[PDB]
């Protein structure tokens, strides 16, 4: 069920898998094609596809509180999904080469983005949690790049260089 | 049922062309949704379907976006700024149409849509322009409001956007795309409005709230809403011309740091080579 | 070696030496695992499967 | 069915297409070896060759009320087909370097003609309905010039130039 996996990934919902949008789910497995064992890793292989949505509606109420450094924190979370479609459109391929392989690999390149998608997760709800409006997103990504897990480390200094360079651009206008 | 499969995506490619068909029901502009079927119990369940709910949000905004083309200049530019941006949108449509005619194509599903990706992220932030614009349309008396309140939401989009980004200067212009074009029929009456002495104004709709008084003691009066000393300059001249009309005598984006208050406080000197040089003439 | 790799994650605490050491033991973690895609390989139709 | 497609572009009737003359048709799809959503497009595609017939009805009746503007307004409209018909060639070489494309780059084509063709349809619709006659055509289309859509306000200028050069001619010859 190679495509089926794939595009529950993207965030979309379905009639096996019910979502209203970008909050709820139902996981509704009276299912006789998938295995006992293989609903469990499907609400694994969902749980990497709500905090995705949970990270569109970020992008929908800042771009398209309020604040300059709002949507320049935008443009850093669009590169911690662009290796992150890359790797969906690597996926395509995998199911055109040879279409019986199992979902096994799937597994296996999702719980690659499984210390990289919670990560990030905790990271935003902290954010939401204590109100901020300002140069204080930067510092609280200061203080969140300030940890390890090396690939994420980068990431929320990535996220952390883009804003930078706002604040880059401000010091320079300014002088 | 059996619906062709990376045929489909072909046929969602179809529709982003020719935006109203029968595979997809985008029947109205609230409601932009899919169905084809739920496809076999091997190869591809439903992640394909679950990408065709992603796209249909996709078709959702073109379809809005040539709702409103219909058949001010300033409105108008708007709309033309929108309709002379679609045919760098329309060039890449006819280059992956191009690659699947063409045998072998070597591409599916996955590996087309990293690269409509950067075109994803450009048609988004098309949807914020034009939906903070128009707001206040079902409302009524609209005319200048309405025109003051949608270009300080073009400015807003413009702060919010261009200046948190610079890492790639191509949706930096996209965003003064927007902008420059708008500003130009507001320009051109200015330029009417002392060169020649009189202004355009319609009546349906009102702009930059400039207007002639009937009688001739009477100078001008400015309306009340119901740089801005460089406008106050504007207002002053173009008084002091339409006297005169009545008087008869005798590299790199990272080192142009940024952006659109710099070009105008260009733009401000080009109107103060036209202030300085009428007030020596009066 | 994979709960070694659960029990890393720090900010960055009680040293840069620590989860740095455990940088190269998740390369040598990453090394296991392209010898267990050569024995897949050999299960599935495309030698003998023997133990 | 290449041929069949800009055939149908020009104005002449078929049995598939059964046309009268110059105001009617029917569409008459019964048709085997087209969808029913073909059929929908060749409906769009159609539309766009209609009003090129409403278009020659207006040359033969004034070319071949009464006015020395109404032909100045002649000269006008043939450079709006111009391009058009120069259009119709560039599809003839398409089928034949490869006589097996398909429709939608024609639909593509035509999508492009799309907003020229009944933003000058609604023009002469407004011209005949008020029943003008004489320089106040000249102001009709510099109203209709007053509005935007960037390919077609050039239209309806070169429209414009074309008949104020009849305006051009009469004060030289008064002088």
């Amino acid at each position: 069920m190679i495509h089926e996996l794939l595009l529950a990934l993207s965030g979309y919902p379905g009639s096996i898998f019910t979502w209203n949008k970008r909050t709820g789910l139902q996981v509704s497995q009276d299912i006789p094609f998938l295995h006992p064992g293989e609903t469990s890793v499907l609400n694994r292989l969902c749980k990497l596809g709500t905090d995705y949505i949970r990270f569109t509606e970020f992008i929908e109420q800042y771009t398209g509180l309020h604040g300059i450094y709002l949507r320049a924190f935008c443009r850093g979370l669009d590169s911690i999904l662009q290796p992150y479609r890359q790797a969906l459109l690597d996926l395509e391929q995998e199911f055109l080469a040879d279409p019986h392989l199992s979902i096994s690999h799937i597994n296996y390149s999702l719980d690659q983005f499984h210390l990289l998608f919670p990560s990030i997760m905790v990271v935003v709800e902290q954010i939401k949690s204590q109100k901020i409006h300002g140069c204080q997103i930067l510092e609280t990504v200061y203080k969140h790049s300030c940890g390890g897990l090396p690939p994420v480390r980068s990431a929320l200094e990535k996220t952390l260089a883009v804003c930078h360079g706002v604040m880059y651009k401000q010091l320079s206008a300014w002088m | 049922t059996i619906v062709t499969e990376t045929q489909v995506i072909r046929e969602t490619l179809w529709l982003l062309s020719g935006v109203k068909k029968l595979l997809i029901f985008q029947l109205n502009d609230g409601k932009v949704n899919v169905r084809n079927d739920i496809i076999v119990t091997h190869m591809t369940q439903n992640c394909l379907r679950s990408v065709l709910e992603q796209i249909a949000a996709y078709g959702q905004v073109v379809f809005r976006l040539q709702k409103f083309i219909d058949e001010f200049r300033t409105y108008q530019a708007f709309m033309w700024a929108l309709y002379k941006y679609f045919i760098s949108f329309k060039e890449e449509l006819t280059e992956i149409e191009k690659c699947i005619i063409n045998k072998d194509e070597t591409v599916t599903l996955a590996i087309v849509l990293d690269k409509l990706a950067p075109r994803l992220a450009q048609l988004k932030v098309l949807h914020r322009v034009f939906s903070t614009g128009i707001a206040e349309v079902p409302p009524d008396t609209r005319n200048v409001v309405r025109a003051s309140h949608l270009l300080n939401t073009l400015y807003k989009a413009i702060l919010d956007y261009d200046n948190v980004g610079e890492a790639s200067e191509q949706t930096v212009s996209l965003l003064f795309c927007l902008w420059v074009e708008t500003v130009r029929p507001y320009l051109e009456i200015v330029d009417e409005w002392i060169v020649h002495g009189n202004l355009f104004d319609p009546a349906k709709e009102f702009i930059i709230q400039r207007n002639k008084d009937v009688p001739f003691n009477h100078r001008d009066f400015w309306y009340a809403t119901y740089l801005k000393p460089v406008l106050k300059q504007i207002i002053m001249a173009g008084k002091s011309m339409q006297l005169l009309k009545n008087l008869k005598c005798r590299s790199e984006s990272v080192t142009c740091q940024s952006f659109e208050l710099t070009l105008r406080s260009c733009l401000y000197p080009h109107i103060g080579k036209q202030y300085l040089e009428c007030c020596g003439n009066l | 070696i994979k709960k070694y790799t659960d029990q890393r994650s720090l900010d960055r605490a009680f040293g840069l030496v620590g989860q740095s050491f455990c940088a190269a033991l998740h390369q040598e973690l990453k090394e296991y695992y392209r010898l267990l895609s050569v024995l897949h390989s050999q299960l599935q139709v495309e030698s003998s499967l023997t133990l």
